[PDB]
């Protein structure tokens, strides 16, 4: 259920940049980036998806053993909003809690669609 | 965790992220 997932805190990230929030979100992939690999996640809230979201290298056990993995559902619990020259905005996750894993969850949650910058 | 540590971090991770221009079409921004 898209009731699961906080919907709209993608867009509110995006045109506001507010890191006040606590944002649930699913994890729909991850892929790393090659030094210690650097991992890049698309995640969605229900309703968008996002493929500028970088892990802090401190949350890289998380991936590493697998409990953060394509279709977990996690909460952010502190991140870090950079503006790039060209409008972008990257968003660091520096704290997270997994709370349901990808095997309880099983599927992508609705039909998210990309964020149109 | 200092304070400019994790600038350093968040300026890499940018970085990082522009550079990625090898991945598939999910990816594109």
């Amino acid at each position: 259920m898209v009731g699961q997932l906080s919907e709209g805190a993608i867009a509110a990230i995006m045109q506001k940049g507010d890191t006040n929030i606590k944002p649930i979100l699913q994890v729909i992939n991850i892929r790393p980036i090659t030094s210690p690999p650097r991992y890049r996640l698309l995640m969605s809230d229900g309703l968008n998806t996002l493929s500028s979201f970088m892990l802090a290298t401190q949350l890289n056990p998380l991936v590493e053993e697998e409990q953060l993995s394509s279709n977990c559902v996690c909460q952010i619990h502190r991140f870090i909003v950079n503006t790039l020259k060209d409008g972008r905005r990257v968003v660091i996750l520096m704290e997270l809690e997994v709370l349901k894993s990808a095997e309880a969850v099983g599927v992508k949650i609705g039909n998210p669609v990309p964020y149109n910058e | 965790g200092t304070s400019s540590g994790e600038e350093r971090e968040v300026k890499k991770a940018c970085e990082d992220f522009e550079q990625d221009q090898n991945a598939s079409e999910e990816w594109i921004t």
